[PDB]
RNA sequence: ACUGCAGGGGAGACUGGAAUUCCUGGUGUAGCGGUGGAAUGCGCAGAUAUCAGGAGGAACACCGGUGGCGAAGGCGGGUCUCUGGGCAGUAACUGACGCUGAGGAGCGAAAGCGUGGGGAGCGAACAGGAUUAGAUACCCUGGUAGUCCACGCCGUAAACGGUGGGUACUAGGUGUGGGUUUCCUUCCUUGGGAUCCGUGCCGUAGCUAACGCAUUAAGUACCCCGCCUGGGGAGUACGGCCGCAAGGCUAAAACUCAAAGGAAUUGACGGGGGCCCGCACAAGCGGCGGAGCAUGUGGAUUAAUUCGAUGCAACGCGAAGAA
């Protein structure tokens, strides 16, 4: 089952790069 | 008025439907009775019978402009290449000689995404 | 079932008149067991017809099952997202016992007193080729011709 | 250095044919398309089909392979031009000039970004159709970016052999690719053997948690580099550097858990595969669910409605006899 520690990683990414874009403007822009 | 006595059959049978066209050598289309011509709708165009009905419609319209002699063109990966050309016979016209003209991409055309069903 | 066909039952010649299928129609009449009972009706049928036939009663009743006998059906099967049918050839033995099947359920509720005579006039218009079995034979068969175009599955 | 050798190594220009799409015309009529089944859609104003011509873009069938080349990423229609590396042999030359390499620099699939072209087909987004409880999907119909080109930027991939580079040694067996060299040498056989460099498979010793690796090591050793120190938090925050942007690189802690993991074993299961069996389906015959009643049970009510039985495998059951 060597795949759910890719898995892991895969959703820890995608939730960062979804903040990112929820924040790619002033929201985090600005800071 | 339109009077040839010999022709050349192309036929497409396609994964949905089969076409049927009766030309003149020169490649003039006289009658052209198709899978959809003959009573079909849906699927039940692919089958067939209903490959060997359009194929009979066809020899038959064929016949009426006065086609003895036909020689055939088949293309297409269609289960109705062989129920047509031999309905194409016994609807009275003469084989003569049978072709492959199925084209031949030289890698060209990109092909569409396969179907994840 | 699994392991083969099962062997048929035989059915011996009828003592009245020297033919199996009188014993046979006799026997797909038959309910509850009264043997006695559906052998005296289908002998009343046939004496009764012999007045207005002329011709020999299992001439006639034969007459009747040549015009009644399936040839091809249209049974069911589903392959993907929609079920259809498959006209599939009908052999002999199941065809004439389909026939009369149908001929004793339609003649259940045809319209008359008693089932005697219902049987009998039954047979008679069977022999002449009008009746309700005689049209449920054409129109099962029109319908099993407009679903030739799935023949090609015969499992 | 010299003589040979193989190759989709790279770049530039020109150029070839199939096929798809579109346009122009000829024929010709009522369908075409598509699906598990349809519909949206296309056509009847002449579609699909078929013939001829033409425009354009992209990719280069057969060769083609398990193969070759390249540091890797990658690389094949053809021709020409320029150009890199590699291998073998001679021993002509230099005479340790080597290996590795922190940092650093360059190259670096695809996607993406900038500018300008191009745009056939495909096709994120989008829209409609379908399916569905819903369907922001899978399937269908269209379809924008993009995919292509030039020049920059990006610098990331399961960028993988999940195996850093160099070197030496340690049974073999069998393919295949590129050279050299000796024996029947003209018996042509283009067989047999040796050797160098690849590239695969199988296997001994050895190693391994096992899987397996095994002269192309994951063996036996040496040199140098990169990296790890339980799982999450997190390759994230903060700072900084780079970038047009996307983001990349460097990179924590607080807190939290007693696990997380790797191989293999036994079962179980699968809308996995194969063989088979069963009133399982199928073909029939007769029924229940509808009515009334008998009986049991849930519920309710009562003073009590004794208690147990509650999928199949409880409910005409314990109860084969409650005034
Ligand atoms: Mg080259
Ligand atoms: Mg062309
Ligand atoms: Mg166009
Ligand atoms: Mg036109
Ligand atoms: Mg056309
Ligand atoms: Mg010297
Ligand atoms: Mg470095
Ligand atoms: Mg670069
Ligand atoms: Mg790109
Ligand atoms: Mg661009
Ligand atoms: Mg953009
Ligand atoms: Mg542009
Ligand atoms: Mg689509
Ligand atoms: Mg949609
Ligand atoms: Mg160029
Ligand atoms: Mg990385
Ligand atoms: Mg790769
Ligand atoms: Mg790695
Ligand atoms: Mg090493
Ligand atoms: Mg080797
Ligand atoms: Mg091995
Ligand atoms: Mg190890
Ligand atoms: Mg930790
Ligand atoms: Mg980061
Ligand atoms: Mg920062
Ligand atoms: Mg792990
Ligand atoms: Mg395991
Ligand atoms: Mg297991
Ligand atoms: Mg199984
Ligand atoms: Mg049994
Ligand atoms: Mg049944
Ligand atoms: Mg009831
Ligand atoms: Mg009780
Ligand atoms: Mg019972
Ligand atoms: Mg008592």
């Amino acid at each position: 089952g060597s795949v759910i520690k890719k898995r892991r990683k895969r959703m820890s990414k995608k939730k960062h790069r979804k903040l990112l874009r929820r924040t790619r403007v002033q929201r985090r822009k600005l800071g | 008025k339109k009077n040839v006595p010999h022709g050349a059959a192309h036929i497409k049978s396609t994964f949905n439907n089969t076409i049927v066209t009766i030309t003149d050598p020169q490649g003039n289309v006289i009658a052209w009775a198709s899978s959809g011509h003959v009573g079909f709708k849906g699927s039940r165009k692919s089958t067939p019978f209903a490959a060997q009905l359009a194929a009979e419609n066809a020899a038959r319209k064929a016949q009426d402009h006065g086609v003895r002699k036909v020689d055939v063109f088949v293309k297409g990966p269609g289960s109705g290449r062989e129920t047509a050309i031999r309905s194409l016979q016994a609807a009275g016209l003469e084989v003569g000689a049978i072709s492959d003209v199925t084209p031949q991409p030289h890698n060209g055309v990109r092909p569409p995404n396969r179907r994840r069903v | 079932p699994r392991k083969g066909p099962a062997p048929k039952r035989p059915l011996v010649n009828d003592p009245v008149y020297g033919s199996q299928l009188v014993t046979q129609l006799v026997n797909k009449v038959l309910l509850k067991g009264k043997k006695s009972l559906a052998e005296r009706i289908v002998y009343g049928a046939l004496e009764q017809a012999r007045d207005k036939t002329g011709t020999d009663p299992v001439i006639t009743l034969k007459r009747a099952l040549d015009n009644v006998k399936p040839a091809l059906e249209v049974r069911s099967r589903r392959v993907g997202g929609a079920t259809y049918q498959v006209p599939v050839e009908v052999r002999p033995d199941r065809s004439t016992t389909l026939a009369l099947r149908w001929l004793v359920g339609y003649s259940r509720q045809r319209r008359e007193k008693t089932m005697i005579e219902r049987l009998a006039n039954e047979i008679l218009d069977a022999s002449n080729g009008l009746g309700a079995s005689v049209k449920r034979r054409e129109d099962t068969h029109k319908m099993a011709e407009a679903n030739r175009a799935f023949a090609h599955y015969r499992w």
